[PDB]
């Protein structure tokens, strides 16, 4: 039993799942999208904010 | 009577005791291996010790 233990310990992986990479990078693209957008407003309202400073 | 006294004062159809066991000390070496899966074998030997 301790034999398949150690075996199991270094065989196991960092993570308790199976991730499914496809959905991540969906994920990830969506939301590097939505983050690039809101930053790109976040700079239209900063010129407001410094031509009223 | 003395023959007989010493037939029955012996208990061939039961178990000996075995020698007792210390406390185990696991060691840090096997704990940095295996720190959650100890306690389970730990519990899986009491549990064959005592059934199996």
């Amino acid at each position: 039993r301790y034999l398949t233990a150690l075996v199991e310990a270094e065989q196991a992986p960092p993570l308790p799942f199976t991730p499914d990479v496809l959905q991540l990078q969906l994920e990830h693209n969506v939301l590097k999208g939505e983050l690039i957008d809101r930053l790109r407003a976040l700079e239209y309202t900063i010129v407001t904010e410094q031509l009223q400073a | 009577a003395l023959a007989k006294a010493s037939a029955a004062q012996v208990d061939w159809t039961s178990l000996p005791a075995a020698p007792p066991r210390p406390s185990p000390s696991a060691p840090d070496t096997l704990i940095r291996l295996l720190g959650s899966v100890v306690d389970d074998l730990a519990d899986a030997d009491k549990v064959e010790q005592k059934y199996g």
